[PDB]
Parts: C-alpha cells; structure tokens; sequence
C-alpha cells in the first residue's frame, strides 16, 4: 500500500497526547514560564476541569495557538481564516476537522440493557441474518438503537474528538514561535552556538495493538557548493549542520 | 468564554425518513390479535422451523438424548428463518405475536425497549414476593381438516408465543385513520404511517443575538479604573451585526468554514429556489424477477421415439423420473420506472411540503393543535402531491409563484445550518462550551496601553433569539432552554522586549498619534410599516443640513420576522 | 470511464400487505389427563385464523446496474453513426435522412453499448471519435440558451 | 454524514400487463315491460368478457433507503479491521492473512454498519480512525494511474 | 452460501448463492517513487568528470 514515509500520506497525528523537552536534563524549554501549563505542550485533553479546550473540540488552546503561529504568523492579533495562497494542500488549517456525538449513559439510565450484535433485530423481516445473503425472518417492532430525540429520549453523555491527517506536527526553535527568517534568532545566540548541550524529549501517546514507529525530523541546514575550474572537471563541497558529517584535517 | 447546559426540546429531528424498519412496506401490520362480535381473531407469521412440538414448547436441539426446548423469554428470534430459496415443507413452525392489550401500529417505525440482556422485549411484572417475572403465553394451532375429524392424533402444527411489548413510535405519524372509534378493532388494520418533517436546530451564525448591542438600556462598559468614564457610546439605530457580516464578506473569502467562531454562511440550494425540469431518462424498462428465476412451472414426463411406427411415441422412465418441472414461454416479471420515481420523490420532499399554509387542508379523524406556530400544526397538515408533480412547467427554467415570497433560507438543505447543527451532536441534551468574539467597531481593533480597566457586558437567555430552527416553531412553547454556568475572559500578549515596548508607549501617548476608527456600514437605519395589501408608502424628513451625504440603500422585510431591539425581552416575537 | 457498479446487496420488493400466502388454522389446546392428547378449543377464538408458515413473498431487482445501463443507453448508444442502426418494421418512415422523423424512428440494438464494454478502461469508442460532441442534449450552454427564451 | 433519506412517498411496481386478476362476466340488458328484472344478451356482445374489480395488484419497495444502504455497506463495512469478521462455513480458505484470497473470503455482518448508525451525527467510526484511508478504490489518483496503463 | 459440503451434483446444491469479488487496482506509484535508488550507500549514483 501507500508508504507514508515516502509519499507523505500520514493519518495518525490525532493519537499524540503530550510532548516535553529539556536541555541539560534540568532546564525546560518552553522558557521562562510561557505556556498556560507549566512545563510541556499538551496536545489533547480527555477530562477538563478548568476549560482549556477550543474550537469545540478537545485540543488545548495552546497547541492551537502554536500551530497557527508556526504556520501563518497568525494568533497574536486574533484568529481568522488565512488566505488561499498561504494555505497549501499539506498545510494545517486545510486539514482540521472537529467532531462530536452523544451516546446513552449506562450508569445513569436506569433501564440500560447491553445488547450484542447477535441479538439486534431492527429491520427484522426483510434482511439477511449476519450475512449479505437472502432475506429471512418475520416482521416485528425493533429493539435498536435507543432513541436520542423525541419526547421519550434517554439520558446521554457526549464525546468529542478531532481528525487531522496529511500534515506533520511542527515546533519552531524561535523565541516567540514566529517565522521571522530562515536563520532563527535562537540558533545564533552564543549560548546555543559556543558550548554543548544534551537533549531529552518525552512523548506520551495513546496505545495501539501493533508495533509502531515514531518519526522525528530535526530541521537543519543542508547546503551544497559547486565549482568548475576547467573543462570536464567538477568539484563539490557539502555542509550539514548541526548534525555534521565530514572529514577534518 | 462560555459554558453551560442546552436543551433543544422535544421537536428536534435532524434526519429525514425514519430509523426503524425503514425497509418495510408502509402498510404492513404487526402480528396482532383482536376482538370481534365476543371472540378473538389472530393474524401473524411463523418463520422458524423446528423438530417436534409437545406441550412444553418446541424442541430446538438435543442435549445428550434429552430434548431441549425454547427459552420463552427471547426464543425464536424475529430475524431467524430458513435459508434455501426454494420452498420446502415444514411441519413444526413457531413464531411470536402481540397480545390484545397492546395498541396496533404499522410495522414501519415501531420501537420497544429491550428488557433483558439476551435481547427480548416483554413487560416484566411484579410477583407476589418481591420479584420481576416475565409473562408469555403459548398458543397452539392445528390444521382445519385435521380437527375436522376425530382427535385420534390431532397433533399441533404451529406454536405462537404471545407477549405484550411497550410499543411506541418516536418519529412517525399516522397519515390515514379509517375510523375515529378508539380501542382495538378490525378497522384499524388499515392505517398507514409516514415520517415527520426534518427539523434542525443550532446556534446562529457568528453567535448573533448572544450579546446585547444597540440597546441603551443594557449598554456595555469599558472604562478607566478610576475615571469611570464610559468609552462606548451606542445609539439606538447603529445596526452592528449586519455591518460585521458585510465586513467579513469584504475582507476575505466566505464559502469556507471556521469552527472556532461558529462561522458558517447561510445559503440555499441553487436548484430548489429555481426548478430546472428536464424530465427523466427512461427509454429502457426496468423489470424485476422472481427470486427463484421462474415460479410458474408445470409437470411433464419423458417420452421416447418408438421403433417401426413412424410416430410411436412411447413412455420411458427407466432413468428419468416420471415427473419433471418445466416452464413454457417467458418467465413472470413485474415492471417499475426508476428515474421518474426518484425525481418525483425529490420534488415532493423539497418543494411540495414548504408551500404556503393557505393551500393545505386539515386531516380527518386526527387531533391537531391550534397555535399555527407549533411544530405539531406544521407537521400534521397534508398537501396534495398534485400541486407539484413530475410534470410541472416542463422544459422551463422557472420558479413557482407561491414559493417566491416564502423565505428560502428556512429549509433543511441550508448547508450552513446543518453544519452548525451537527457541530453540537445529534442528541437532545447538550453540555456546550463556546467562545464568542467582540464586534463593536470602536474597540474591535483598539490597541490598549498599560493600566487598569473595567470591562462589563450583558448576554441574552431568550431562546427564540440565540437559536435558529429550520422551520419556525416558536421555541419558547416547545420547551427549549439554555442555562449558563460560568464565564471567563481570555487575553493574549505579544512578548515584546521591555525597552522597545516603553518606547512604543511613549510615542503612542503623544496626542498627534491618536487612533481613528470607522464603522463599515456607516449609515443610519430607519424602518417604516406597510399594512396588508398596500401599494404606496410616502415618507418625509424635515428641513435640516445635508453636508457630506453619501446616498440611499433600501430593502423590504416581513414584520413577522423582526425583533423589537431596544428592550430587555420582546414577548410578542414568536418565530425563529 | 467504467468502474462497474456497486451491487453487493440484493434489493427486494415485498407484498403490499406484508404477506399474501396465508392459510387457515384452528386453535387447539392440550387435553388434560392423557398425555399428548389435544382437543379443539373455540370458546374464545374463532375457528378460522390466518397464519403464514415460512418466509414471505418477495421479488428481486438490481438497482445500480439498471441505473448505469439506462444512462449508457440514453446518452451514448442513440448518438451512434447512422450506418449501424437498422430500419424498423411495419412502421412508415420518411426518406429524407436529414429530417427529425428519420433520426427519431430508427432503432439501434442495446447490445452495441451495454454495461460491459471496455471494463475498467478509461476509453472512448472509436465509432464516436468522428462525431461532433457538441451536438448533444447535455451541452449546458445550448440548454441554457434554449431555456432563456422559454419552453 | 448521515442525514437519513427522503422517502415520503411509496414507490410501487405494477404488473407487466396492467392487471392480472381479471374475472369473467356476461352481458346483460334490462327487461322491458316489468320496471325491473333483466335478461341475457348475445346478439352483439360475446358472452365472455374479462374485467377486474377494485384496484390493481402492485408490490412496494423503498427506493432511496436501498441505495443508501448499498453505498454504506460497499464503501465502509468491508474495510473494517480484520478482528471483526468471522470465517465462512463449508468453504476452503487460505491461511496466510495477507493473500488476496483470504482478504476476499472473510465475511462481515451488515448489522455493524446499517442505515441507522450515528443518525444525524457528523462522525467517523472509531474502528476506522486507525485504519489507513488511502488504501481504497475511490482513491482517485490511484484509479487514474491504474487506468492509464490499460485494463 | 454453501448448503452442503458434499461433492458432485445433488438436490441440496441447488440452493447456493453467488457474490462478486472485491475490486482491486494495481499500478505504478506516484512520481514513480521507488524506481530509483536514493540514500543507500550500497548503490549510490555517480555523476563525475570522465
Ligand atoms: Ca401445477
Ligand atoms: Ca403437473
């Protein structure tokens, strides 16, 4: 089938739960108490007490702000639909879908009765039995699913989630999560270019029953220079920083 | 930022059609039994096959050598029958049936809650000791000719389990009632059902009506902490919401949807307002054949030539059975017309129902309401499909005369409306949590500077204003409700460097760098009344100055759909 | 562009009343005393009760294939070159091949274009390559200009 | 995005010949000189005629629901995760869970996804979130690149 | 649907029912992905002065 690692067809972004980053194992990098939560970016809440969801979904406000900033420099002066030419096929805003629904509350509805698949006989007398084969059975009032509307509705609870495929999650290495140029202001500061550091990242994701892979792209500078001093001769020089790879006399 | 509890009322139905036994023919009844002049009659079906029948029930298997019988609570299920298409002989059939206490409804759209995990429905009752015990009776039937004789053998042939469910219909209604007289009787077997009209409900676009604008009674306040000098002054005729709509249209695209501000644009279908009627493509017929291929066969016997007789045709059954089945001629088949029916259903469902009320007529033998705003009245009227059939204004791009002045946004294909309704879920009780923007022009883009301010506002709790409703039911009557729980205010600060921010403040406090703001609509609004069947409206304006005018812009509205902004609560506004 | 049709499930009709092949029966109750004894009971139930044994009558039809077949015959097969059609029988027809009547009363067998031609292949019939594709009844512009004058 | 279907009217199918339940009848003319009573007549009318009494016989079918159900079963229910299907009976099947044969011969109950799931609710089935949505036959690009090579 | 596991032709076998196979396209990828080796030190390409 389609290989996401090659042709860019991703469908699992909606299963991350939180991310934490630390330089030198003791200094957190949201920096200097920026975010609403103290030490990490929270990308989805199940149970909220203080109301941090946005867009009628389950995405913390923050993460929404971080993505909008890092993709369109939008968010410090109110949110609005970005222009068409700045919103490509693989962008973030084109591929956001919030969804919600209601279901029966078993613990509260006093007549709840779990019925499996083997014993649901709606549309009974004019359709096959657990197969697309010939019709069977007699006609009879149905017993599934519980009504949710009308004057005899049942009690219910609500579930919310979101879907966001075809795009990567982004975190820019700037001071204020903006795109002010290719070479960021924090990639030049003396502290991050005249010493060394150790990096620790911690992801928390929802579980799946199959071995999986976590895909990380460190955005770096990769440059080639080409020189042609004579007839039929060509020399090249490669640079890739920070993750250097090359010889040194 | 707002949270709370919303109750959309018992007239919320977001889907066309129904959801139970939708495939059943709209006239077929349920297995029932009733009373006549006093004896009882029974009508029903028996699909299940068995092995042997005794007075304990119907055997369904052997456990060792001991027979095992049916479990009278959920045994033979309504959806299990035979499997081979070609009919065979069965001698020990069983089935279910409803007692005579339960009212009779058509199969179409009939529901009854389950009462035990296995999946059976039957009203449990109290025993003498505190306990709930089911009550299902058994009734046996034998062949008429067998009883028309002597009870030498007289073995039963069919077994019926009779019960009594708590039947109910949540979304359909009766479209034909043969007899007013109540109770179970022979006549009521003829009734027919049809589904209720779809009806969405949601918050409006951009949360119009949730905040109080242009009402000097409850004007908002934004002021210096110690000055107590209001900075927002609003007149009673500076319409604000429409201006925001126009501005949003002008500065950017509009067809796209942004969920955060509930930003979806109301719109009608481009093919419902105007009826492009090309007819249908039905050159070929579209028959339908018998499940078995052919069912009118006849019996025949193999015959072989004789020898020395020039015709001696003689019988022969040494290898071929004497009786074989064969069909002569073509096979039985019935006809339909597909595209005509599809087009006719579309026309009836999308145009015929939404006609002006003056063409419909009240039904017969069915009780109806009186407030012509209630959902009940809007739903139980009937309209003859002859007004708009598959042959109206053929070959013409045209719109019906009646449907011209009828609002086309009150509909069930208003994509914005259905999107906003689905965005809250399909239930009836919704805990909601939303964010609401700010639209006043003098503080829409104002850039504040260090200090302490007081900021206070007002919100509506009326249900006719803040919730739309594709039809118009006066939602105050229909029991809708909305209760606020808590509010919070959010703000975002650019992390600007300290000295640069100080310089910016110092430059921006010089009185030559004040701020200027202009409304987008930028006009004064006046409404005048027009009585019924009028034709001429004169208006006047007394002498005054006219410097720096710009022009006129007019339109026309129905009075039934225009609230009385300027007071806390307008009890005479029943539409939505 | 021929993907075929999606017809995994059958689409059966059903008798107007729900069942029409019933048969008569008489109520019987277990005779007390002797085991396996039964006797006629008519004190409360009529001697004529109608019951159906087994499934109910129903006829089968295929929907998606029929729709696609109708579309294919209507919008392509008719517009084939005149050299493939053949004159009808026992019906008077014109002789001027440019008339409306001649174009109308000629018949063309559906077998030339059915729901099984070039399955799965994005293709156009060689016959229709050299026939004007704008002389058609789906030409949106022509339809609009015709409706503008009236009907 | 399940809005239900528009089926406010019944769609019937009538007998091929118009009516099939005819019955025989015989002409009759009023007897004169009695103010009542009648008599037979065979001077001009054949004594055998066929006539139907009451309406004609027709069967019913709900149309839109069948199409919606076909689409729903064909484009979703098959692609469910393999842990919800049960192997068939009396059919030899492969055992390698990647072959086309095994992916084809597993069966799945329609009741899992019918015309009434999450009614009126814009939602996506949980079982289908973590299943690749680009492996499909409505994947337009794949279908195009497949038809380009031929059929 | 196979009513009986027997072989040959018998009365029961008349009841079986058929059903179509699932559709399944096969073609080259997008942009001919995978048709040329990249980023593999085993089979690195060469473009160089003769
Ligand atoms: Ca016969
Ligand atoms: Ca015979």
């Amino acid at each position: 089938g389609s290989i996401p690692y090659l042709d860019g067809t991703f469908y699992l972004n909606h299963t991350f739960k939180k991310v934490a980053i630390t330089f030198d194992s003791s200094v957190s990098w949201p920096g200097n108490d920026r975010l609403l939560t103290p030490n990490e970016f929270e990308i989805k809440r199940s149970v909220d007490g203080e109301g941090y969801n946005v867009a009628q979904c389950n995405m913390t406000k923050d993460w929404f702000l971080v993505q909008m900033l890092a993709n369109y420099n939008i968010g410090y002066q109110g949110f609005y639909i970005p222009e068409s030419y700045k919103d490509r096929m693989y962008s973030f805003f084109r591929n956001f879908q919030p969804m919600s629904r209601q279901v029966v509350d078993d613990t509260k509805y006093k007549d709840y009765q779990q019925v499996g698949i083997l014993h649901q006989h709606n549309n009974s007398g004019f359709v096959g039995y657990l197969a697309p084969t010939m019709r069977e059975g007699q006609a009879y009032p149905a017993n599934f699913p519980y009504p949710l509307i009308g004057k005899t509705a049942v009690d219910s609870i609500t579930q919310k989630k979101f879907l966001c495929d075809r795009t990567l999650w982004r975190i820019p290495f700037s001071s204020n999560f903006m795109s002010m140029g290719a070479l960021t202001d924090l990639g030049q500061n003396l502290l991050y270019a005249n010493s060394a550091h150790a990096l620790d990242m911690t992801f928390e994701v929802d579980p799946m029953d199959e071995p999986t892979l976590l895909y990380v792209l460190f955005e770096v500078f990769d440059v080639v220079r080409v020189h042609r001093p004579h007839r039929g001769v060509i020399e090249t020089v490669y640079l890739r920083t920070p993750f250097s790879a090359g010889n040194a006399t | 930022d707002i949270r709370g509890v919303l109750d959309r009322g018992p007239t919320f139905k977001p889907y066309s059609g129904t959801a139970y036994n939708a495939l059943a023919p709209k006239g077929a009844p349920n297995p029932c039994e009733w009373d006549e002049a006093q004896k009882t009659h029974v009508f029903g079906q028996a699909p299940y096959s068995g092995i042997n029948i005794t007075k304990e029930g119907i055997q369904i298997g052997v456990e060792g050598q001991t027979p095992k019988y049916a479990d009278k609570t959920f045994q033979p299920e309504p959806q299990i029958g035979e499997s081979q298409w070609y009919e065979t002989e069965i001698n020990h059939a069983a089935g279910r049936v409803l007692k005579k206490t339960t009212p009779m409804k058509p199969c179409y759209g009939s529901y009854a809650k389950p009462t035990n995990e296995n999946g059976g429905q039957g009203i449990l009752v109290k025993q003498q000791n505190g306990k709930l015990e089911s009550q299902v009776e058994m009734q046996f039937f034998s062949t008429t000719e067998a009883t028309a004789g002597n009870g030498d053998n007289l073995t039963p042939k069919v077994v019926l389990y009779s019960e009594d469910v708590d039947i109910e219909t949540p979304d359909t209604h009766i479209s034909y009632m043969p007899t007013i007289k109540e109770g179970n009787s022979r006549e009521l077997m003829g009734q027919q059902s049809m589904p209720n009209r779809p009806n969405y409900i949601a918050f409006r676009d951009n949360f119009i009506g949730l905040m109080y604008y242009n009402s000097t009674g409850n004007m908002g306040v934004l002021a210096g902490q110690a000055s107590q000098l209001n900075a927002v002054v609003d007149l009673q005729d500076r319409n604000t919401e429409l201006s925001y709509q126009l501005l949003l249209d002008s500065i950017g695209d509009r067809t796209r949807y942004f969920s955060m501000w509930n930003q979806a644009v109301d719109s009608y279908d481009p093919d419902v307002r105007i009826i492009e009627n090309h007819g249908t493509e039905d050159e070929l017929p579209n028959y339908c054949f018998p499940l078995g291929g052919v069912i009118n066969t006849e019996t025949l016997t193999k015959v072989k030539p004789k020898t020395g007789q020039e015709n001696g045709w003689e019988k022969d059954a040494t290898e071929f059975s004497d009786k074989n089945e064969i069909r002569v001629g073509n096979n039985f088949a019935m006809e339909i017309n597909l595209n005509a029916n599809l087009w006719r259903n579309f026309l009836y469902s999308n145009i015929a129902l939404y006609l002006p009320d003056k063409l419909k007529y009240s039904p017969s033998n069915v009780k109806i309401s009186d407030n012509p705003n209630t959902y009940d009245y809007m739903n139980k009227r009937v309209v003859a499909p002859g007004l708009v059939d598959c042959y109206i204004n053929l070959g013409a791009r045209w719109s019906l005369d009646y449907m011209d002045n009828v609002n086309p946004f009150n509909h069930h294909r208003n994509a914005g409306l259905r999107y906003r309704s689905m965005l809250l879920g399909n239930g009836r009780y919704v805990p909601f949590h939303i964010q609401v923007p700010q639209k006043f022009f003098a503080i829409k883009n104002l850039l504040l500077l260090p200090g302490s301010y007081t900021y206070e506002w007002n919100f509506r709790k009326d249900v006719n204003m803040v919730l739309q409703s594709s039809l118009g039911n006066d939602l105050r009557v229909d029991g809708a409700s909305i209760k606020f729980d808590s509010i919070c205010l959010y703000a975002t600060f650019f992390p600007m460097a300290h000295n640069t921010a100080s310089t910016l403040e110092a430059m921006l406090r010089n009185d030559t760098n004040d701020q200027s703001f202009n409304d987008y609509l930028s006009a004064a609004n006046m409404l005048y009344p027009i009585p019924a069947n009028a034709t001429n409206v004169p208006i006047s304006i007394p002498s005054r100055n006219w410097a720096a005018f710009r022009g006129w812009a007019f339109t026309r509205l129905k009075t039934k759909e225009t609230p009385s902004l300027g007071s806390g609560y307008d009890p005479y506004y029943t539409y939505s």
